[PDB]
DNA sequence: CTGCATCCGAGAGCTGAGGGAACCCAACCAT
DNA sequence: ATGGTTGGGTATAATGGGAGTCGTCTCGGATGCAG
């Protein structure tokens, strides 16, 4: 977070547009409190049998 | 980057074959580190399964992710045995090796058997990989002393491996492969008598054409469980918005009728 | 019985939607005001 | 470092009624 | 006590697969060009 908001003082607006857009993210996961890794799966549920008869 | 079969046959490409010279070698290497196994098992005492989990530790390297502590103790339990007895270690390790060798250079006849295996409810990808197991199972029982070729003692392991993946994973109920055997010959026996009779086949001369122990009956019970359960989308109609499922009702929970 | 209906529950397919949205390893959770989870399964799918 | 400018892939397009491919071999568990 | 089930074996040699789709429009990133 600290590296984007730093780029965020480019003269560029190609390069502020893609930083924001990676802080965006960054600060979604920052303030829901998920973790990044969770996004990977090791286990995988499995629905209810009657839901799939 | 799509289609994983090509992907999958050029990464087998890669890798080169082996000539006979390179075949006996490898053969030779794979029943000296067997033996050296054994003898290093004598030697130290120990359950032969456990020092072939180390070896393979050890081939593997610390890429493969037993635990690092335990293997590395016996590692060093081992070097503690005096010279002389020590060589068979490093002929397991290299037999080892050969091993991985051989079955990556052996690869291809996997997928030249399992390729007229398509279209029985199995991908191609799955009748390759149970392929590779029954390879591995061929190369690890394979003896040299015959003077065989590979080839001859692999063919079969393979085509057990893919049969018994096919009976065992063709189907979404499962029934044994004996019975899936049964079914097999029923059918292949419904299709020759349709043959030379000209027209479909009765219960009746199918079962005398089986022989003994085999009535009308029991063949309607056999075409009967080999029945597959149908889909619950199957589109009924022209336009696609009315599928079979929506047209199920439930006879378990009570109506609100009984309730009240 | 001669008596007037009574007042409504959750419905069944948003337990239903509840229970595949969960199957997609999401978690879905109903709160009430104080931000604290209510269960509308009546206990019957907590361990 | 701007600005244009195609270039490719993704995702939508009324309701309702009605739609119909081996064989053998021998051990082993449930009941 | 009984059948139906479960796992194991077969030795000339056998070594990179195979199916294919065409009369739609609109929107938002992505890549490569001149300035």
């Amino acid at each position: 977070e600290k590296e984007l908001l730093e780029e965020m003082k480019h003269p560029s607006r190609a390069r502020r547009a893609k930083a924001r857009k990676r802080l965006e993210v960054v600060r979604a996961f920052l303030d829901s409190g998920n973790r990044p890794e969770w996004m990977i799966l090791e286990a995988v549920p499995v629905l209810p049998p009657d839901l799939r008869p | 980057t799509s289609d994983p079969v090509r992907q999958y046959l050029h990464e087998i490409g890669q890798v080169p074959l082996l000539t006979l010279e390179e075949e006996v070698e490898l053969a030779r290497k794979v029943e000296e580190g067997m033996e050296a196994i054994k003898k290093l098992s004598e030697i130290t005492g120990l359950d032969p399964d456990l020092i072939r989990e180390v070896v393979r530790a050890k081939i593997l390297g610390s890429a493969r992710v037993l635990d690092p502590k335990t293997v590395e103790e016996i590692d060093q339990k081992l070097k503690s045995l005096p010279k002389e007895h020590k060589r068979y270690l490093h002929i397991a390790r290299e037999g080892e090796a050969a091993r991985q060798h051989l079955i990556e250079a052996n690869l291809r006849l996997v997928v030249s058997i399992a390729k007229k295996y398509t279209g029985r409810g199995l991908s191609f990808l799955d009748l390759i990989q149970e392929g590779n197991q029954g390879l591995i199972r061929a190369v690890e029982k394979f003896e040299y002393k015959r003077r065989f070729k590979f080839s001859t003692y692999a063919t079969w392991w393979i085509r057990q491996a893919i049969n018994r993946a096919i009976a065992d994973q063709a189907r979404t109920i499962r029934i044994p492969v004996h019975m899936v055997e049964t079914i097999n010959k029923l059918s292949r026996t419904a299709r020759q008598l349709q043959q030379e009779l000209g027209r479909e086949p009765t219960y009746e001369e199918i079962a005398e054409a089986m022989g003994p122990g085999w009535d009308a009956k029991r063949v309607e019970e056999t075409l009967k469980i080999a029945q597959e359960p149908v889909s619950l989308e199957t589109p009924i109609g022209d336009e696609k918005d009315s599928f079979y499922g929506d047209f199920i009702p439930d006879e378990h929970l009570p109506s609100p009728v009984d309730a009240a | 019985k001669g008596e007037d209906v009574p007042e409504p529950s959750v419905p069944e397919s948003f337990r239903v939607l509840v229970k595949e949205l969960q199957a997609l390893a999401l978690d879905v959770q109903t709160l009430d005001e104080k931000d604290n989870p209510v269960d509308i399964f009546e206990g019957l799918a907590s361990k």
